[PDB]
């Protein structure tokens, strides 16, 4: 996250490391949405032309999490993957459309202070928050700056930007899966997600029910916090349908 | 970069 | 699942994290 600031503790308990067994790395964001699935963009897992095809065993998934790189006993815990679902669809050859992926633990999570699922929109909310203007918020430990990494977890707020502008913004041909969110130029004010922050959330807290729905996954960009530049991320509601099919045929 | 985790879960 | 996004250090006890207001300002 660039221009972002530090979490509180438990400000985003949904929040999720993927972690990478072998090199111990960070591989990505993603967010727990039971306490079986986690919700990610598909990009994180198959990336064909950065030859990135991760498979189960190849990764860890850590829930509670504040410090980047410490172990943060009694706090975060550690799950094991049982099963991935990469949307069938999903176009990494182009544009990254419908880049949202699925991961079942082997185990549920215990919640706690620290872990507990975040909502997923149905349509009224969706219509209701995701407009122009409207801000959301995303959280990661990617990095601080396009071209270093954090202490702890990141966050930023940033409005939704209208359609025609994420289009005139860009060469790529966005689609109806992808909303873009960052300030203007003449706003001033900055901040956006970067590498690492992949597959993280952007969430929203509706006035109606004051819940936190997660609206969006981190997915791409042309840089970082470019100005004239926009954050790309995969629409949840969208993509819904699917969601509930894989949980639906293997939950 | 990272602490080691516990064995465990890289079993 | 039914208490999806309340969380336990902010909305289960009612407090307030230092910028969500400026997300409920923006919902106009
Ligand atoms: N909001 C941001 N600025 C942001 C920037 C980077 C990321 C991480 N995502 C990525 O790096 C993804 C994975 C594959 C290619 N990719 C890109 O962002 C590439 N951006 S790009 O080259 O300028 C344009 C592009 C978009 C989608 C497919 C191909 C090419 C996530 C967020
Ligand atoms: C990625 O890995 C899986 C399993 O090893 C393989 O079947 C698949 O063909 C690979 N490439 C993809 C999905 O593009
Ligand atoms: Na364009
Ligand atoms: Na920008």
């Amino acid at each position: 996250i660039v221009e972002g600031s530090d979490a509180e503790i438990g400000m985003s308990p949904w929040q999720v490391m993927l972690f990478r067994k072998s090199p111990q790395e960070l591989l990505c964001g993603a967010s727990l949405i039971s306490d079986r699935w986690v919700l990610t963009a598909a990009h994180c897992l198959l990336y064909p032309p950065w030859d990135k095809n991760f498979t189960e065993n190849d990764l860890l998934v850590r829930i509670g999490k504040h410090s980047r790189t410490r172990y943060e006993r009694n706090i975060e815990k550690i799950s094991m993957l049982e099963k991935i679902y990469i949307h069938p669809r999903y176009n990494w050859r182009e544009n990254l459309d419908r880049d949202i992926a699925l991961m079942k633990l082997k185990k549920p999570v215990a919640f706690s202070d620290y872990i507990h699922p975040v909502c997923l929109p149905d349509r009224e909310t969706a219509a209701s928050l995701l407009q122009a203007g409207y801000k959301g918020r995303v959280t990661g430990w990617g990095n601080l700056k396009e071209t270093g990494q954090p202490s702890v977890l990141q966050v930023v707020n940033l409005p939704i930007v209208e359609r025609p502008v994420c289009k005139d913004s860009t060469r790529i041909r966005i689609t109806d899966n992808m909303f873009c969110a960052g300030y203007k130029p003449d706003e001033g004010k900055r901040g956006d997600a970067c590498e690492g922050d992949s597959g993280g959330p952007f969430v929203m807290k509706s006035p109606f029910n004051n819940r936190w729905y997660q609206m969006g996954i981190v997915s791409w960009g042309e840089g970082c916090d470019r100005d004239g530049k926009y954050g790309f991320y995969t629409h949840v509601f969208r993509l819904k349908k699917w969601i509930q099919k894989v949980i639906d045929q293997f939950g | 970069d990272f602490e080691e985790i516990p064995e465990e879960y890289l079993q | 699942e039914a208490d999806c996004g309340l969380r336990p250090l902010f909305e289960k006890k009612s407090l307030e994290d230092k910028t969500e207001r400026e997300l409920l300002e923006s919902y106009i």
